[PDB]
Order: C-alpha cells, then sequence, then structure tokens
C-alpha cells in the first residue's frame, strides 16, 4: 500500500 | 460525502450487511456503543480485522462500495457503525453518517418508576423539584405526564431522552420545577409514565 | 499496548482559542502519520486535521480550515491540535487517531486506515461561567419502599458544565447504584440524580452519604441522606 500523501522528496 | 444506511436490523445469531459508498479509496469500519465514547475499529483497509476483534466481523470492497458483514450476531454487537475513507476530490478524511444496528428479539419490559418529593433543604432555599426516575424499560420510548392533584401540569417539566443502561434496558428522568407555594397548595402531585399503552403512576404529597 | 491520551479540553471561550494534546505511547510515534477526529453532540464522526510523520504536510477539514493548526513532537511522543475563532459548532468530543500502517502506507487523511482511537476529550464552547451544584438528599420513604428494599438518593441540581461524578459511602457502596444521565434545563444548567436501592431494615442503622464531585468548579459535596424529616 502507498500513502496518498507524504513530505515531497527534496 | 459517504453514504451508509441510517439503520439495519439483525436477529440474534443471524447475519447482517452494512454498505458504504462515496470514496474511490480504502474503507474502514468503526464501532461506537455510546456517543462521546472512543470508537472501536472492527475493520480497516477494506478487509483487515484488528487482533482483538472476533472473526464474525468481515469487510469487502467491490468496486468503490464497502460491505461490513457480521456473521452470527451477538447482543453486544448493537452499536452505531461509522464508515471512514479518504475523500479524493477534496483531500481530507470523510466519514459516513453512521448505521444503527438493532439486535431483534429483545423482550418488552415495563418501566420501574421512583418519584421523590422536594427535600426540606430545597424548600428552605425557596425552590422545589419533583424527581421522577424511570428505568429498565424496553423498547426505549416513554411518554411522561405530570398531574397537580388531577389536573395536567402545563409548565416546569424537563425530561431526558431515553438512554441505554448497562443491562440493555433504557432509563430516563423527568423533573417538575414548582414554587414551594404551588407544592404546598395541592393535595398531591403525580408522575405518569406510559410505555407500550400501559401506564405506571407514582404520587407524592407534601409533609 | 497502544494508547492515545488526549488533554486540553473543557470549557472554552467563544471566538477564543484551545490547545489539545495527544500523548502517544506503546509505539514509535515518528513511524506514523496522525489525525484528529471530532463528534458534536448528537452527531457523527467528523475528520478534523492530519499531519505526516515529520510534520512536512498538514491537512484540515473544511469546518476548521484557516482556524486550525496541527503539529507534532516525535521526541516528546505528542500530537497537538490548536483551534482559534472558536464557535458553538466546535463543541464536541475530540479524538486522537492512529493509522494501522506506517507513514509510507497510510497518509493522514486516510480515514479508512484507523486502528487506534484515544479516549477522547470534551470541548465546550461557551461564555457561560462554571457553576457548582446544589446537592439535595432524596430521603427514603414508607409509601415508596418495595418489600424490604428502599430507594434513596441525591439530587445534583443546577451545575455547569458537565461532568459530575457520584459515589456512595466514599466508593464502598456500588451494588444497586443507578446514576441517571443529566437533563439540560432551559436555563443552560444541568441536573442529575443518583439513586441507591438498599435493604429497608438498614434505614435506622446504616449511614448513607452521596459524594458528588464537580471538577469544573473545584467542588465536592458529601451529602448525608437520612429517612424523611
Amino acid at each position: 500500500k502507498v500513502a496518498v500523501v507524504r513530505t515531497p522528496p527534496k | 460525502a459517504l453514504t451508509q444506511p441510517t439503520s439495519v436490523s439483525a436477529n440474534l445469531g443471524g447475519s447482517v450487511e452494512i454498505t458504504c459508498s462515496g470514496s474511490d479509496y480504502d474503507y474502514g469500519w468503526y464501532q461506537q456503543k455510546a456517543p462521546g465514547s472512543a470508537p472501536v475499529t472492527v475493520i480497516y483497509w477494506n478487509d483487515k480485522r484488528p487482533s482483538d476483534i472476533p472473526s464474525r466481523f468481515s469487510g469487502s470492497t467491490s468496486g468503490s462500495t464497502s460491505t461490513l458483514t457480521i456473521t452470527g450476531v451477538q447482543a453486544e454487537d448493537e452499536a452505531v457503525y461509522y464508515c471512514g475513507a479518504y475523500d479524493g476530490s477534496a483531500g481530507g478524511g470523510i466519514f459516513g453518517a453512521g448505521t444503527t444496528l438493532t439486535v431483534l428479539g429483545q423482550p418488552k419490559a415495563a418501566p420501574s418508576v421512583t418519584l421523590f418529593p422536594p427535600s426540606s433543604e430545597e424548600l428552605q432555599a425557596n425552590k422545589a423539584t419533583l424527581v421522577c426516575l424511570i428505568s429498565d424499560f424496553y423498547p426505549g420510548a416513554v411518554t411522561v405526564a405530570w398531574k397537580a392533584d388531577s389536573s395536567p401540569v402545563k409548565a416546569g417539566v424537563e425530561t431526558t431522552t431515553p438512554s441505554k443502561q448497562s443491562n440493555n434496558k433504557y432509563a430516563a428522568s423527568s423533573y417538575l420545577s414548582l414554587t414551594p407555594e404551588q407544592w404546598k397548595s395541592h393535595r398531591s402531585y403525580s408522575c405518569q409514565v406510559t410505555h407500550e399503552g400501559s401506564t405506571v403512576e407514582k404520587t407524592v404529597a407534601p409533609t | 499496548a497502544v494508547t492515545l491520551d488526549e488533554s486540553g479540553g473543557g470549557l472554552q471561550t467563544p471566538g477564543g482559542g484551545l490547545s489539545l494534546v495527544c500523548k502517544a505511547s506503546g509505539f514509535t510515534l515518528s513511524s506514523y502519520q496522525m489525525m484528529w477526529v471530532r463528534q458534536a453532540p448528537g452527531k457523527g464522526l467528523e475528520w478534523v486535521a492530519g499531519i505526516t510523520s515529520r510534520g512536512g504536510v498538514t491537512g484540515y477539514g473544511s469546518a476548521v480550515k484557516g482556524r486550525a493548526t496541527i503539529s507534532r513532537d516525535n521526541g516528546q511522543s505528542t500530537v497537538r491540535l490548536q483551534l482559534n475563532n472558536l464557535r458553538a459548532e466546535d463543541t464536541g468530543t475530540y479524538y486522537c487517531a492512529k493509522p494501522a500502517l506506517d507513514s509510507d502506507q497510510c497518509g493522514f487523511p486516510e480515514a479508512g486506515c484507523i486502528d487506534a482511537w484515544g479516549h477522547g476529550t470534551e470541548v465546550i464552547v461557551s461564555s457561560a461561567s462554571t457553576k457548582g451544584p446544589s446537592v439535595f438528599p432524596l430521603a427514603p420513604s414508607s409509601k415508596s419502599t418495595s418489600g424490604g428494599t428502599a430507594a434513596l438518593g441525591c439530587l445534583v441540581k443546577d451545575y455547569f458544565p458537565e461532568p459530575v461524578t457520584v459515589s456512595w459511602n466514599s466508593g464502598a457502596l456500588t451494588s444497586g447504584v443507578h446514576t441517571f444521565p443529566a437533563v439540560l434545563q432551559s436555563s443552560g444548567l444541568y441536573s442529575l440524580s443518583s439513586v441507591v436501592t438498599v435493604p429497608s431494615s438498614s434505614l435506622g442503622t446504616q449511614t448513607y452519604i452521596c459524594n458528588v464531585n464537580h471538577k469544573p468548579s473545584n467542588t465536592k459535596v458529601d451529602k448525608k441522606v437520612e429517612p424523611k424529616s
């Protein structure tokens, strides 16, 4: 399963 | 928004289905026995059941509709079941309005009624309250009428909505506010409780 | 093992602000995205706010948008919800909620992924002042006794806000105790009653005291309940 939201990678 | 039915009924030992639609994401099912009490997850991520939840609870999402199934209903299953999911259009969490599960076959039970007159202490404070306590009744609907001698009481009545007790029967309270003068100027006051067409009346008198 | 413990509730100022704290234990808080859910009196569950595992992304329900701030402190194992410009519509029980799966799998707005709920904390948005109860005895009586059992009790009148707790004989008397849910009167004040059913033969010899605690007004009353006079 993949979370619909997370901190954008940067 | 999520759509789930207002109510559902199941016979003891039987099966029940509750559907929820409105999200294209994963559904969860949350049991609440009393408002304000912590919900209990019965199903999460469409069909996963937490370790402490019995096998009789199952979930199934087909297309964009979730179905919560309880196979072999027990009396403790009576609760409000909320469905939860992600709102893909707006971006936050969403819940359905809740489904009330009623377990059928519960026997009718007449109310017990206890009526108290005002205490000497309250009367000395220039107030008077008559207290009518109604308990152990099923189904959870009663009609309360108050009388001053044989006349109906028009004002000062405050009654609670019935609420389920720990024994699965209902309780309610009715309070009649009077002046000390009104209390002392009648031979008696009565609290009359009607349940399924039968009435239980209690009377009190100034002393 | 997993516990979510909310604090910071109670009576709040209309137009003012509140700060709720969820203390998480029995799991590593930093491995999870977290959310807050609320329930208004006589209503259903409503999603309030959510936060990613390191606070990089936040989200809010439409009813609180622009008035709410969700934050977290993984080091202290806490999630915090601030809400300002409080309105009557904010009254309700607020729950801290944990997703079943880690931050890679369940996002903060995935309300279908919840496995753990907090006990909840009550929020009352009102400018009405706290008021302690007037406690009156409900004397046992002869033309109100039933076969060697008698009912006696305590009337807990005119308090605000909820809750009140009632015990009998300092918690020693539990059997046959029935504390009824409160009525909310037209005045905006609550009243409740607690009754205990005891042997009729005990009335002349056994002392009965109801212990009424109203933490919002810092009041406790222990009222002796004697046969009618």
